[PDB]
């Protein structure tokens, strides 16, 4: 919504334009929750394209 | 079309590495330097990523959007 | 030709820079014309290339 009038790179023109695995979000099933603590279930790289 | 995750031959973590490399080529840094300093020993991952095509900004340029 | 000529000829069509002569950003880019690469008005590229 808001980005300068040229706006030549898709950076500043679009946003999450690119799906990077950490837009990955673990779902707990059961008691998944409980065993894993927070932070532990997740992609390794975080950076993979 | 787009950077492949895992390496053809060993299987290393390759598509991460993608973006920064275009950094290293949005920088003053050459080929081989790059790919030395990200971290890529053996030819293969040098193969991988200065071999690429990145076709996928093509594509979305006649993409309907 | 007269050097006087020309010196108002480029004077017109282009710039100083380091002693050198650049041809201005207009001229490469008309007001219909756009980037090739990203379709960006040519405005923008006369301000960048300025
Ligand atoms: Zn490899």
């Amino acid at each position: 919504p808001h980005a300068a009038k040229d706006s030549s790179d898709p950076n500043e023109l679009y946003v999450n334009h690119k799906v990077y695995t950490r837009h990955m979000t673990w779902i707990p099933l059961g008691n998944q929750a409980d065993l894993f603590p927070e932070g532990t279930i997740r992609p390794v790289h975080d950076d993979i394209l | 079309m787009i950077i492949p995750v895992r390496c053809f031959t060993c299987g290393k973590i390759v598509g991460n590495k993608w973006e920064a490399y275009l950094g290293l080529l949005q920088a003053e840094y050459t080929e081989g330097d790059a790919l030395d300093a990200l971290g890529l020993k053996r030819y293969c991952c040098r193969r991988m990523l200065l071999a690429h095509v990145d076709l996928i900004e093509k594509l979305l340029n006649y993409a309907p959007l | 030709i007269d050097s006087v000529a020309v010196l108002r000829g480029i004077q017109k069509v282009a710039m100083l820079v380091q002693g050198n002569w650049v041809v201005k950003s207009d001229i490469l880019y008309p007001k219909d014309s756009s980037s090739p690469h990203s379709g960006v008005p040519a405005e923008v590229l006369c301000r960048g290339r300025d």
